[PDB]
């Protein structure tokens, strides 16, 4: 807070107060399973399934 | 009151490098010479006793 002083009045001290807080850390993953013929099937007849 | 280091509960300084104890060596390495071998089982002829 601010402080208002006279001339020669004595002036105070008014201070910032600080809290540290901590993240936790998550790992997440997508897994999709194909028969190799499902991948010859998209990339011959560039359907984009696997780019989907 | 006066702001102190307490209130922002500061992490430590991880250094680089692993301080390890000293392991012994093969003594067979440095007191008998590599021969060189293909694979397999080696033989060799030893005398058994004398004429």
């Amino acid at each position: 807070r601010g402080e208002v002083v006279g001339e020669s009045a004595e002036k105070s001290e008014s201070t910032a107060t600080f809290a540290p807080v901590t993240s936790l850390v998550r790992k997440v993953q997508v897994t999709q399973r194909f028969s190799q013929e499902v991948k010859w099937a998209d990339e011959s007849r560039q359907l984009g399934v696997l780019q989907t | 009151a006066v702001l102190k280091t307490s209130s922002f509960q500061l992490p430590r300084h991880l250094v680089p490098g692993v301080w390890q104890k000293a392991q012994g060596q093969s003594v067979l390495a440095r007191l008998s010479n590599a021969e060189p071998q293909e694979f397999g089982e080696q033989q060799y002829m030893t005398l058994t006793a004398p004429p």
